[PDB]
């Protein structure tokens, strides 16, 4: 994985309009929705029988604020994300179970939900640079799977 | 599998995309020309810089081709047979790249369409181009 | 879609699987985990060892399976109904993994088919394969 | 690539015993029977049309062999496999115009050609470390891709 700087700027500009909260809730909600075998994970969290049960679920929302801030943070180290996601990649390994193919599943959701939030301004460059980050992003945190 | 639901959100979706659905099949195949730029293997004869005729072209021929299939929800198979044939026998595409075109036509859709684009028409519509896609393979061996 | 030879290629070399479809189920499990590592998270309360009884239990459960599907060739959406309704709802296996599972199928048919695993018949295979998969991920969403 | 000393020990001593020239016919035939869409490249080749022809066709063979005699002094150079495969990958890149997917599909049924020729002896643990290998090997050969 290699931005150029342009394509760097181009990240960096876009989620400087980011409310990573309001964000971080619609991706993961639109996750278990379109994608309903990601719910296994969370047969703690109540009512996920509708599609607006679970956008509406606050346990949803409130996981998908911690995931967000942490792929946020994540952006201020895009030289380094095998570094950055070390210790969290173990964790969803050796004791939360997550298959990595859920990381791909949720970078594509992002995308598709910054287009809708951005319209025209999330041009076909802009998506490119995207798509490479959210691939290393998912490389990153299934780097440490044994 | 298709449910009735699903039917009836896809029918909503492209009703309003309308009379641009060309212009949102070449912008699809641009946008997965950037994104995934191994798709460009199967187009060394095609100018594909912007604007260019032939994405033009092939944007107008892909939407023609999806709204054939929505109009004939209930019977794909047989309404998309001759693009199934096509795809196995003479372009022969790899299967795998079914799925980053059906991708960047969900992106191009969300961004076009605020209003339209809830969670539940998002799940209906990647049902759709994973079904249409599933047609368009079935021939291959 | 399966064709008359296809279904008579695959019926011949599980026929000489025989008694030993559990044996195989087990190594194909025993294969896949060692040569993809991600599948291992879907069994977090299993021994992995090699050969662990609860390898070898699941082994025979699926080689079993396959069996049915064999013999219900023509029927098999409603000979694995139960077992499509339990992947979607309970397991929710990734849809990827099961063509991890087949390549560690076919894996190990060759090694211990060698007369019967040709060309022809390794293209069957993997087309039965493909379709029994698609059956068990038919109602995930 | 990293190679357990254990991963590396499996995948030498079984390339010893190897004849090239039959492994790699018998794959590469394999691939055009068995995946029928990778016939697109070699329309000059001759009679494709059923699984005989394919596997007794000369130029099949004559590809099988070239591919796989590349491959095998990739196997020489398993620390530094895309500095060894960068001028090959530009060229499927620019001038064959190969999805490299095809890569990871040669890669699957040379998996299966090596277990029907050496049966028990490809144990578990062998063909996860040719797995990896092949992995490598595809991915050394889309580096260039642009
Ligand atoms: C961009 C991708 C992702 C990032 C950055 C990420 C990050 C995180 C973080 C920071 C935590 C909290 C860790 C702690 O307790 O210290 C977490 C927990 C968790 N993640 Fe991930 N995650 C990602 C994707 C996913 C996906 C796609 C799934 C499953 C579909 C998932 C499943 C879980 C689960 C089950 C937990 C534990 C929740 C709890 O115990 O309340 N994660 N993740
Ligand atoms: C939603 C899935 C798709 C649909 C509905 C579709 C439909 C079509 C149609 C209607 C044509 C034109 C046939 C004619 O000229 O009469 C075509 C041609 C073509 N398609 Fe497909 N296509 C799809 C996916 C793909 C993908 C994923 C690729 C490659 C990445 C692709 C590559 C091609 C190529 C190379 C041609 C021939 C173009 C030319 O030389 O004019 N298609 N497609
Ligand atoms: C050919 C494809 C497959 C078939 C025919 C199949 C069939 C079965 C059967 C018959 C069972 C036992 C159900 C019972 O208790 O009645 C089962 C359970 C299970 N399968 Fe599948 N399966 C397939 C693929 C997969 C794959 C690819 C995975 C994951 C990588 C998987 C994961 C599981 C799990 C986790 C269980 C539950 C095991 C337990 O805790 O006892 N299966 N499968
Ligand atoms: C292990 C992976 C591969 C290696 C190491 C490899 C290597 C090679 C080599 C050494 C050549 C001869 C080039 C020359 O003229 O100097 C070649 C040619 C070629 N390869 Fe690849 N190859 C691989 C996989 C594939 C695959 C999977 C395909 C497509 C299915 C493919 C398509 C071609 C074509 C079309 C040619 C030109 C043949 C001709 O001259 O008619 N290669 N490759």
């Amino acid at each position: 994985m290699h931005l150029t700087p342009e394509e760097k700027s181009a990240v960096t500009a876009l989620w400087g309009k980011v409310n990573v909260d309001e964000v971080g809730g619609e991706a993961y909600g639109r996750l278990l929705v379109v994608y309903p075998w990601t719910q296994r994970f969370f047969e703690s969290f109540g009512d996920l029988s509708t599609p607006d049960a679970v956008m509406g679920n606050p346990k949803v929302k409130a996981q998908g604020k911690k995931v967000l801030g942490a792929f946020s943070d994540g952006l201020a180290h895009l030289d380094n994300l095998k570094g950055t996601f070390a210790t969290l990649s173990e964790l969803h390994c050796d004791k939360l179970h997550v298959d990595p193919e859920n990381f791909r599943l949720l970078g594509n959701v992002l995308v598709c939900v910054l287009a809708h939030h951005f319209g025209k301004e999330f041009t076909p460059p802009v998506q490119a640079a995207y798509q490479k980050v959210v691939a290393g992003v998912a490389n990153a945190l299934a780097h440490k799977y044994h | 599998m298709l449910s009735p639901a699903d039917k009836t959100n896809v029918k909503a979706a492209w009703g309003k995309v309308g009379a641009h659905a060309g212009e949102y099949g070449a912008e699809a195949y641009e946008r997965m020309f950037l994104s995934f730029p191994t798709t460009k293997t199967y187009f060394p004869h095609f100018d594909l810089s912007h604007g260019s005729a032939q994405v033009k072209g092939q944007g107008k021929k892909v939407a023609d081709a999806l709204t054939n299939a929505v109009a004939h929800v209930d019977d794909m198979p047989n309404a998309l047979s001759a693009l199934s044939d096509l795809h196995a026998h003479k372009l022969r595409v790899d299967p795998v790249n079914f799925k980053l075109l059906s991708h960047c036509l969900l992106v191009t859709l969300a961004a076009h369409l605020p209003a339209e684009f809830t969670p539940a028409v998002h799940a209906s519509l990647d049902k759709f181009l994973a079904s249409v896609s599933t047609v368009l393979t079935s021939k291959y061996r």
